[PDB]
């Protein structure tokens, strides 16, 4: 049952860059047919940022559509989130997680800083 | 003029339990001994009929239903069973006759990085009743909160997709699943063992 998401691909960048954020599973066992990207500004609330289930059914929040693109990796139980057109407000630490049953799992993790700075 | 059983059981692609597939047969001679005998099957549970009596037996329909699961949710696909596929996905009448049929496709069905094509249902509002299936993808509001189209804690997108990767222990493994359901109405009865 042990789960180990690595989460990394953050940075520091100027208004219009870029990262790839990546979600990096491994373990005994774990499901990962749906992987979420959350993220948590200073003193805000946690927001599911992006999701895939399965191959091709994915989920953008309203102020990332367009703007952010997740993937699978073809060969590993890893999941890419490629951030492009950044801006000011994508300012947060984010963390990846999965299900366990009918919910979000309880991990929460160090994250990856993603600082966007005129 | 044999029933094209072959199509069922030995079709490349299978489908996800949440848009389980059926097939209709009719006017057609089949055996099911042959079909018993035709592989290594890991269940083959058979309810009001039994494998030494359907080459006697003539029936109006028989449909075959066909999906992926995994290991542990076989003992789901019966008669009186509850949990999420029994509730949200595939759903058997208590007064089923036909057999349920089943077989480990790890060497199929997994791959290294995971094969996530199979889904399955995770959330629904009510279960399905029998012989039901529900392709819907709409957000679910788990809690009283609305959702308004946006994901997260207690509002989620409904299917869920295994993970079938080729280390998972069996019961965690993909098994095929071929569902035959012998319908007797006040009509000819055009699907014959070869006793007849
Ligand atoms: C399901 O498929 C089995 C394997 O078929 C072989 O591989 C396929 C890719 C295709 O090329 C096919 O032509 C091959 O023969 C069948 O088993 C084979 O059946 C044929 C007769 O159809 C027989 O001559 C072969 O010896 C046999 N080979 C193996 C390895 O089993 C299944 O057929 C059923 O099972 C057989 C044992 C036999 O009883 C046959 O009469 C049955 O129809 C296929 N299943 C079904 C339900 O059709």
């Amino acid at each position: 049952s042990q789960v180990q998401l690595q989460e990394s691909g953050g940075g520091l960048v100027q208004p219009g860059g870029s990262l790839r954020l990546s979600c990096a599973a491994s373990g005994s066992f774990f499901e990962f047919g749906t992987v979420g990207w959350f993220r948590q500004a200073p003193g805000k609330q946690r927001e599911l940022v992006s999701r895939i289930t399965g191959n091709d059914h994915r989920y953008y929040a309203d102020s990332v559509k367009g703007r952010f693109t997740i993937s699978r990796d073809n060969d590993e139980t890893t999941v890419y989130l490629q951030m492009d057109s950044l801006k000011p407000e994508d300012t947060a630490i984010y963390h990846c997680n999965i299900l366990e049953g009918q919910r979000w799992s309880n991990y929460w993790g160090q994250g990856t800083q993603v600082t966007v700075s005129a | 003029n044999l029933c094209p059983f072959g199509e069922v059981f030995n079709a490349t692609r299978f489908a996800s339990v949440y848009a389980w597939n059926r097939k209709r047969i009719s006017n057609c001679v089949a055996d099911y001994s042959v079909l018993y005998n035709s592989a290594s099957f890991s269940t083959f549970k058979c309810y009001g009929v039994s494998p030494t009596k359907l080459n006697d037996l003539c029936f109006t329909n028989v449909y075959a239903d066909s999906f992926v699961i995994r290991g542990d949710e076989v003992r789901q696909i019966a008669p009186g069973q509850t949990g999420k596929i029994a509730d949200y996905n595939y759903k058997l009448p208590d007064d089923f006759t036909g057999c349920v049929i089943a077989w480990n496709s790890n060497n199929l069905d997994s791959k290294v990085g995971g094969n996530y094509n199979y889904l399955y249902r995770l959330f629904r509002k009510s279960n399905l009743k029998p012989f039901e299936r529900d392709i819907s993808t709409e957000i679910y509001q788990a809690g009283s909160t609305p959702c308004n189209g946006v994901e997260g804690f207690n509002c989620y997108f409904p299917l869920q997709s295994y993970g079938f990767q080729p280390t998972n222990g069996v019961g965690y493994q993909p098994y095929r699943v071929v569902v035959l359901s012998f319908e007797l109405l006040h009509a000819p009865a055009t699907v014959c063992g070869p006793k007849k």
